[PDB]
């Protein structure tokens, strides 16, 4: 599951601002 | 908080998105 | 020369950047962020040459195409750290594409540290010394950065290259040229300059400048301040009349002034309301002192300090003496209350411990339910009621249903002023209309403007209001008791005649009232008696007057006393005071050991 | 993160000899400091736990001590076996550090 | 609840809502003095409504209960504000004792829980 | 409970396997 | 995420005893 530096990533993935 | 919301826990794929800036 | 500007927290798109187009000063902290979508292109025609300094922090995190700050901040030379982020006064974390610093001009960083962390490409770390910078570089870290491996090739020589060029500086044992990129050296003065900086020839800045200067020994050349700045002067202290404003410029009382008025709502965080203190312009006065309003100026409390709770959402319903308690220490209420007490024990005074210093509230007040008052007194220093919120149908005071009410303030001594809004009373059965029309007159609910849903028949329907009087036919002490007669009460059809009531309580002087420190339910105030109804024993002479032998009494003590007819008339309140010793017998108990 | 400095790095001496080897702390340790040795096979062992306390087994000849923010790791008369590395290591705060090493050879 | 309307219509001001936690049956609106204290009864104030007209007027007064204990059978009446009326006098009506039970598990989330660790 | 560690929640993929049986 | 029929299912994924 979700941590660290990946959150950030995982927040991109999601958000694609 | 996220890191509480998320790290020390698990966080559901929508509760993940809502604030999303 | 430029403007000052307030912190900014630019993310997502460059666009917001532009905004710090003309500042010199940043009064706040700058961080950009996470700029996904940004390449080298975006940034090779970006540049903030007006940017001499940040009185907080620099921050810098997941900004991608960056590659140096060289073009961007060429001229930043001072971060003052007045607040910090977690300790650092500049921060440089995930610059995914950051090769350099590049920070050529940056002299001095006053408070925090550095934490420059996770740049993968990240070099011209290990050419820079940051002791120059910093008095303490203990707390640094930086790390995770390309220079910890062994791919860095941090060349400072350049134009004739290891021939006289930048200035090298000891690590440990091995000396190192120190630059900041391939074509940037990092500036070193001489130690006789300390923190001033110097001018190329290694001439000395004056003492009050911090870091550079355009020429030495002048206060009106330098860079950056190292204490205050006024009028292109750098000064060690604001003189007369300006003032200190974060810990870096002189300003006047009009600019305070400005800042401190009212910033409307947006109290949590977005207002303060600046004061004056010691030659300050200041956030907020400190603890022990006030603001006197005229002036700004803060002043030593009398006694304890005045205290404004906001409350949440605008609004707080009291219900128990718990809920009472979280306002207590409160002179100022910026919001709403709402009264609903049904019951409890020695309310009058509860309620007057914990909210008898509310001096105003800014909405509304509205009570209703309140079953357990008899009195809204215990707000003993509730003087004003501004109506900034008001109830649905625009009421800024409310009371509906309270079954036991019979006084809202006394008003021969209270005074409340309603500044906005309408009175609502409905359900009201012991509160007198006349009560209501006082407080009309009292607080300027005033009957040339508008309306005040006030009901007829539903306010003091079940209270005859005070009406008759009843006189003491009779009066005896004892040391121990007092015996007393009255009047006899007959109503219009004299038929029925059922009850009176004898109230007594140890009292002073004067100041004694009925509806006092009420009596409501339990904890009382007043030592009541029940009296039963005479026998009249026919037509020609039936003053078989009501009396009462108060027993239990202390000796030498003042007695506030009055009787009332059960719910007609009410006698006066009468003092009486038990009797005390002969002078005879104070005598001897003197005169003989 | 408390930075241990170990010096010097490598040292020459002959049997019979006393040296002394220092890490000098960043940063307040107080007493938490344990002293490592690693054998040519790369065994390491434990000489000195709380800056001066020997461990079981470790011969009298060694001793650790302490000055201002100095700590000292001294062989009051070496051995062959003694011709090794040896490493400081710092527990007094949450990031634990070692000292760079320092390399004992034969004069 | 059905929305109330004394004889002249006029100023309606008020319902309460009472409810507690009960077992079954045994239930009474006079039930261990409430007097002025310590309560028997959870109670809310329930603002009148608004009209919006005589055709379609219905627009019932009522309320949201949080703060409930799950799988519970609650206690629950309503009742109109006590009005001092102009001729024969009537405060107006209170509603019946109605028992409502807080939702539980399903069915098959019991099983789950037993069916897996 | 399971139903309330990832239904009435969200379980770590982890938390989730543990007890299987 | 995971419910109902679901987390029988998301189980035996994991389980595949
Ligand atoms: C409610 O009654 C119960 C028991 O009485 C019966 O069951 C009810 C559900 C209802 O149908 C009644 O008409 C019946 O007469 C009383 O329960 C007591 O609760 C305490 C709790 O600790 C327990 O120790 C007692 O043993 C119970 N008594 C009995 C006889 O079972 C309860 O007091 C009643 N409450 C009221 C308000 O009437
Ligand atoms: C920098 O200053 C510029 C000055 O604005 C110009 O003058 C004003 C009075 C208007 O006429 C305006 O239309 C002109 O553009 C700003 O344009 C610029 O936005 C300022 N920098 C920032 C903070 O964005």
């Amino acid at each position: 599951h979700l941590c660290g530096s990946h959150l950030v990533e995982a927040l991109y993935l999601v958000c694609g601002e | 908080g996220i890191v509480e919301q998320c790290c020390a826990s698990v966080c559901s794929l929508y509760q993940l998105e809502n604030y999303c800036n | 020369p430029g403007e000052v500007c307030p912190g900014m927290d630019i993310r997502n798109n460059l666009t917001r950047l532009h905004e710090l187009e003309n500042c010199s000063v940043i009064e706040g902290h700058l961080q950009i962020l996470l700029m996904f979508k940004t390449r080298p292109e975006d940034f090779r025609d970006l540049s903030f040459p007006k940017l001499i300094m940040i009185t907080d922090y620099l921050l810098l995190f997941r900004v991608y195409g960056l590659e140096s700050l060289k073009d961007l901040f060429p001229n930043l030379t001072v971060i003052r750290g007045s607040r910090l982020f977690f300790n650092y006064a500049l921060v440089i974390f995930e610059m995914v594409h950051l090769k350099e610093l590049g920070l050529y001009n940056l002299m001095n960083i006053t408070r925090g540290s550095v934490r420059i962390e996770k740049n993968n490409e990240l070099c011209y770390l290990a050419t820079i010394d940051w002791s120059r910078i910093l008095d303490s570089v203990e707390d640094n870290h930086i790390v995770l950065n390309k220079d910890d491996n062994e791919e860095c090739g941090d060349i400072c020589p350049g134009t004739a290259k290891g021939k006289t060029n930048c200035p090298a500086t000891v690590i440990n044992g091995q000396f190192v040229e120190r630059c900041w990129t391939h074509s940037h050296c990092q500036k070193v003065c001489p130690t006789i300059c300390k923190s001033h900086g110097c001018t190329a020839e290694g001439l000395c800045c004056h003492s009050e400048c911090l870091g550079n200067c355009s020429q030495p020994d002048d206060p009106t050349k330098c860079v950056a301040c190292r204490n205050f700045y006024l009028d292109g002067r750098c000064v060690e202290t604001c003189p007369p009349p300006y003032y200190h404003f974060q810990d870096w410029r002189c300003v006047n009382f009009s600019f305070c002034q400005d800042l401190h008025h009212k910033c409307k709502n947006s109290r949590r965080q977005g207002c303060h309301q600046y004061v004056i203190h010691n030659n300050k312009c200041i956030p907020e006065c400190p603890s022990g002192y006030t603001m006197n309003s005229s002036n700004l100026l803060c002043t030593p409390c009398l006694g304890p300090c005045p205290k404004v709770c906001h409350l949440l959402e605008g609004e707080k319903t009291i219900d128990s003496v718990t809920s009472a308690q979280e306002l207590r220490g409160c002179t100022v209420i910026n919001g709403s209350l709402i009264i609903n007490i049904r019951g409890g024990n020695n309310l009058a005074a509860e309620l007057e411990a914990n909210l008898g210093l509310i001096e105003e509230i800014s909405g509304y007040l509205k009570i209703r339910r309140s079953y357990a008052l008899v009195s809204l007194s215990f707000f003993r220093k509730l003087r004003l009621i501004r109506g900034e919120t008001l109830e649905i149908g625009n009421y800024s005071f409310y009371a509906l249903d309270n079954q036991n009410l019979r006084q809202l303030w006394d008003w021969s001594k209270h005074n409340l002023t309603i500044t906005q809004g309408k009175l609502f009373f409905h359900y009201n059965p012991k509160l007198c209309l006349s009560e209501i029309h006082k407080m009309e007159e009292v607080s300027g609910t005033k009957g040339r403007q508008e309306r005040n849903d006030i009901a007829l028949k539903t306010n003091g329907d079940q209270a005859s209001c005070e009406n008759e009087l009843l006189k003491f036919s009779y009066i005896r002490t004892s040391f121990d008791k007092i015996l007393l007669r009255w009047e006899p009460y007959w109503p219009p059809d004299f038929r029925d005649l059922l009850g009176f009531m004898l109230f007594y309580k140890e009292a002073p002087y004067q100041n004694v009232t009925e509806f006092d420190g009420q009596d409501a339910c339990g904890s009382n105030s007043w030592t009541v008696v029940d009296i039963d109804p005479p026998l009249r024993s026919n037509d020609p002479k039936s003053q078989n007057h009501p009396g009462w032998l108060m027993r239990g009494l202390k000796p030498w003590t003042q007695y506030a006393i009055f009787v009332k007819t059960l719910v007609g008339a009410k006698s006066d309140i009468i003092y009486v005071q038990t009797d005390a010793t002969t002078f005879e017998d104070y005598l001897h108990n003197v005169v003989f050991v | 993160d408390i930075q241990m400095t170990q010096s010097p790095s490598s040292l020459s001496a002959s049997l019979g000899e006393r040296v002394s080897l220092t890490c000098r702390a960043s940063q307040d340790i107080g007493g938490n400091l344990y002293w490592l040795q690693q054998g040519p096979d790369g065994t390491i062992k434990r000489l000195i736990y709380a800056t001066s306390s020997l461990d079981s087994g470790v011969p009298k000849r060694f001793s650790g001590s302490r000055s201002g923010s100095d700590y000292s790791l001294t062989i009051s008369s070496l051995e062959s076996e003694d011709f090794v590395d040896y490493y400081c290591l710092q527990y007094s705060s949450s990031p634990w550090t070692f000292g760079g090493g320092t390399k004992l050879e034969i004069k | 609840w059905e929305p109330y309307w004394p004889p002249d219509f006029r100023d309606l001001l008020g319902f309460m809502l009472f409810y507690k936690e009960a077992p079954y049956q045994n239930v009474t609106e006079f039930d261990g003095q409430d007097a002025c204290g310590s309560n028997s009864w959870t109670v809310v104030d329930i603002d009148p409504p608004l009209r919006s007209n005589d055709p379609k007027s219905q627009n019932h007064p009522g309320w949201l209960m949080r703060g409930l204990k799950p799988w519970t059978q609650y206690a629950i009446f309503v009742k109109t504000l006590v009005t001092f009326s102009d001729e024969r006098r009537t405060y107006g009506a209170k509603s019946d004792i109605i028992y409502v039970q807080t939702d539980a598990t399903t069915f098959e989330d019991y099983l789950h829980n037993v069916v897996f660790v």
